[PDB]
């Protein structure tokens, strides 16, 4: 409660960010070995 | 998970298709 | 004998004709430098 | 170093789709591997693995190999569907074992037992009964289902030994979903 949801809102992002990057590299790989293929 | 499936597991044609032009490289007779 | 009609530039690959039988792609063999074979001189093409 | 190849028999029954370990319990025995044998490579790069399945009377999804991507990428696709065989899921493992190259390798099973057995009494005779004359060597994991402790399957390891024997043993990692430390650290192997 003391933190204004400011610290768990940054770790939500740097969270977010884990499945965005996750998210990256699925769609770079599906074409990239669809090409190697 | 995704990426075991595709670091070396699939992705294997740099390995394949690497073999595979050696071939048709190595079938690129001099005369024509 | 035979002439040479291109010489590839950067690419050792040379095109030559060999004067009644056809022409041909040729690779140029170690013991002679590029340099010292131009376009449209005679080469001493080998058989086989 | 290692005087042993490695085979395994990776459940596929009907009833592995559950929540008993983790997420739907065979996304675990997924877990131990890329550690299920990583560990047994961890070895001298010359030690050798294997696959099986045990639903539908089992197919082999891999052929002795010291490489891990193939039994991986099958691992990826094994859709639980069918009721367990064990039994004649053994010994296959078995004739596969001895195809095996490199006669100075020792046999290994893995029983990855999860979903209820069929499997009579007297099992042994076939189970275990030949394994000393061939020198072989079987590992029993419980996913769960330990039904009244399954002492059916016990009896295994049981006839295994008879003075010395069980492999590193017949362990039944509780029912805590817990984790693969269980089949991590547990297995001194």
């Amino acid at each position: 409660m003391a933190d204004p949801r400011d610290k768990a809102l940054q770790d939500y992002r740097k969270k977010l960010l884990e499945h965005k990057e996750i998210d990256g590299r699925l769609k770079e790989l599906r074409e990239q070995l669809k090409e190697l293929t | 998970s995704e990426v075991l499936r595709v670091t070396h597991e699939l992705q294997a044609m740099k390995d394949k298709i690497k073999e595979n032009s050696e071939k048709i490289k190595v079938n690129k007779t001099l005369p024509y | 004998c035979t002439k040479i009609i291109n010489a590839d530039s950067e690419d050792p690959k040379y095109i030559i004709n060999v004067k009644q039988f056809a022409k041909f792609v040729v690779d140029l063999s170690d013991q002679v430098a590029p340099t010292d074979i131009e376009e449209g001189m005679r080469v001493g093409v080998d058989r086989n | 170093m290692v005087l042993e190849s490695t085979m395994v028999c990776v459940d596929n029954s009907e009833y592995m789709r559950n929540g008993d370990f983790l997420p739907t319990r065979l996304q675990a025995q997924q877990d131990a591997v890329n550690i299920v044998c990583h560990s047994k490579t961890r070895s001298n790069p010359e030690n050798n693995v294997g696959l099986i399945t045990l639903a539908n009377d089992c197919e082999v999804l891999t052929t002795l190999t010291p490489d891990t991507g193939r039994i991986l990428s099958k691992l990826h696709t094994v859709q639980p569907k069918g009721k367990i065989t064990f039994c004649t899921g053994i010994r296959v493992a078995h004739l596969a074992l001895k195809h095996r190259q490199g006669k100075n390798h020792k046999m290994r099973i893995i029983a990855f037992v999860g979903s209820p057995v069929e499997d009579n009494e007297k099992d042994l005779v076939k189970l275990a009964k030949r394994l000393k004359k061939e020198k072989v060597n079987v590992d029993i994991i419980n996913f769960g289902e330990e039904e009244v402790n399954t002492e059916k399957l016990t009896a295994f390891v049981n006839t295994l030994n008879g003075k010395d024997g069980t492999g590193s043993h017949l362990v039944t990692v509780p029912p805590g979903p817990s984790l693969a430390d269980a089949l991590i650290s547990s297995p001194i192997l």
